[PDB]
């Protein structure tokens, strides 16, 4: 059901007059959320099966709903943005944006290794599009040339991988067909088997190493702060280290082990630099490092409880992060340069937004029960189980989530603001809501987040 | 003795002629073996495309 109306919003763009657009955009993929909502949900004693794998199913997958949740959300920020360009190219950008959405469906949908992966490198380029142009900076080539040489040196190993295993043991296609799995022996050969499947997902989920592909991504921004909630959404698109771990080798995890040592320090050294960097979005940028660490560290552990704390912190940052984004996208919008120092003072012009502030900036701390609490605390007792000192490592890093949070708020709460003429005017009816559709979710998930952490829950 | 053809010879066939029998395999030593065996009967669509997908 949930193929052909994202490809039936490809020519609504098209069609509609000069005037509309945005009106039509916006309006038919909201009633399209909708219905993500309606039907995804049910589940039976295991995994169902909706259709014949062109796409297939859900087995812990509330995070295709977040993405039918950012399907109109990305058109909400870009607006003051692309406002003064070319009519055409307007119809030209939001089919990109559909297009990216489009592939992002069949992903999370399709249970498959082979079908799920060239459609994981179908979303890398519309988003090397949508960096490469409308940047508003300059040397944003190599945000775009960097974006294809990290990712795609560590994918194509994949297609030696994959299709390896499926000439020795059957096929991995539909998956639940996958569980002829013979336990892996610790062999040299096994040594480079294991660390290709992973290298893909260590890249887009960044560690220490390999991690200059997400700032860089962020700092030369495709659009301001409205066309990051898809690169938000490729720090979730890394899922697939969920499935195979689980399923292609669960019996050699020795060679995880230096991996979670590796992001161990891409947790505290990550959280270190995003203390005086001066870029507002970089601030964001190398905080998202670290909460995707969370779960880098959990997966490879195994264990039942992590798994929850996972597939919870996956939603829990594709909300608040992306939330985050849209406060320096309406900073960005009335100074034009995403200088901390320079944009400094809240409440004597912005006295609502800075309510939006608190709400978005405390969520990358352990508020009361909202998602991020219940993410990060499954994975924390998840980590004693492995070892007794890891806490001592993950507390420093509860300091400097405080770090975070306050040292974004204290920098916007210095009431001076001497040197700006501008931002006279407070926040538009689509400003203020962003702040609140982002937010409202994560505040109606506080009550029962049963359908969201939710690998056999 | 005098017998002159003008015409000519235009093979001539010798049906008196017994001596050894013709067929006694003239250079064959082995039968060669057997080529592979044709398939018989009209193809079923069964799997429909053993390829990654459909």
């Amino acid at each position: 059901k949930y193929i052909i109306p994202t490809i039936m919003l490809m020519p609504l763009t098209w069609l509609s007059k000069n005037n509309m657009i945005w009106v039509n955009s916006t309006a038919h993929s909201l009633l399209i959320s909708f219905t993500s909502l309606l039907l995804m949900n049910q589940f039976g004693d295991n995994s169902l099966n909706f259709s014949l794998l062109f796409f297939s199913d859900s087995l812990s997958t509330p995070l295709l709903i977040l993405t039918m949740w950012l399907l109109p959300l990305m058109l909400m920020a870009s607006q003051h943005h692309l406002s003064k360009e070319n009519l055409t190219r307007k119809k030209l950008f939001i089919t990109m944006l559909i297009s990216l959405q489009l592939f992002l469906i069949m992903t999370f949908t399709a249970m498959e290794l082979i079908l799920f992966y060239i459609l994981f490198e179908a979303t890398l380029v519309p988003t090397l599009i949508i960096i490469t142009r409308w940047g508003n900076q300059t040397e944003r080539l190599n945000a775009g040339l960097y974006f294809l040489f990290y990712t795609l040196a560590g994918s194509l190993p994949l297609l030696v991988a994959l299709i390896y295993i499926q000439n020795t043991v059957g096929s991995l296609n539909f998956l639940m067909l996958q569980y002829w799995v013979q336990p892996v022996h610790n062999s040299w050969s096994n040594v480079f088997m294991w660390l290709a499947c992973m290298m893909a997902f260590m890249v887009k989920m960044p560690l220490y190493g390999l991690h200059l592909w997400l700032p860089k991504a962020h700092v030369e921004a495709p659009i301001a702060g409205s066309m990051v909630l898809a690169a938000v959404l490729l720090k979730l698109g890394g899922y697939g280290m969920l499935r195979i771990t689980l399923i292609l080798n669960p019996m050699t995890d020795f060679m995880a082990y230096p991996f979670i040592m590796l992001s161990l320090w891409g947790m505290i050294m990550t959280s270190s630099i995003c203390l005086r960097q001066t870029d507002l979005k970089s601030l964001i940028a190398y905080s998202s490092v670290s909460h995707m660490a969370l779960v880098i560290v959990a997966i490879l552990i195994q264990t039942p409880w992590s798994y929850m704390g996972a597939t919870a912190l996956m939603i829990a940052h594709g909300l608040t992060s992306s939330m985050l984004f849209c406060l320096a996208n309406s900073n960005y919008e009335r100074i034009h340069s995403r200088t901390m120092i320079l944009a400094r003072g809240l409440q004597t012009l912005l006295p609502l937004m800075a309510t939006w502030w608190l709400l978005a900036s405390l969520t990358n701390l352990a508020l009361p029960p909202t998602i991020n609490l219940i993410g990060e605390l499954f994975v924390v007792m998840s980590t004693f189980s492995w070892s007794n000192i890891t806490i001592i490592l993950m507390g420093v890093n509860m300091v400097i989530t405080a770090l975070y949070s306050l040292y974004m708020l204290i920098m916007t709460q210095r009431g001076k603001y001497t040197y700006h003429i501008n931002n006279i005017s407070p926040s538009f009816t689509r400003e203020n809501a962003l702040m609140s559709l982002h937010i409202l979710p994560l505040l109606l998930l506080t009550l029962n987040p049963k359908i969201i952490l939710g690998p056999l829950y | 003795g005098w017998v002159r053809p003008d015409l000519g010879d235009l093979s001539k066939v010798t049906k008196v002629k017994t001596d050894r029998p013709l067929p006694e395999n003239p250079y064959h030593s082995r039968a060669r073996p057997e080529p592979n065996p044709e398939v018989e009967g009209d193809l079923k669509p069964a799997r429909h495309g053993s390829r990654l997908f459909f």
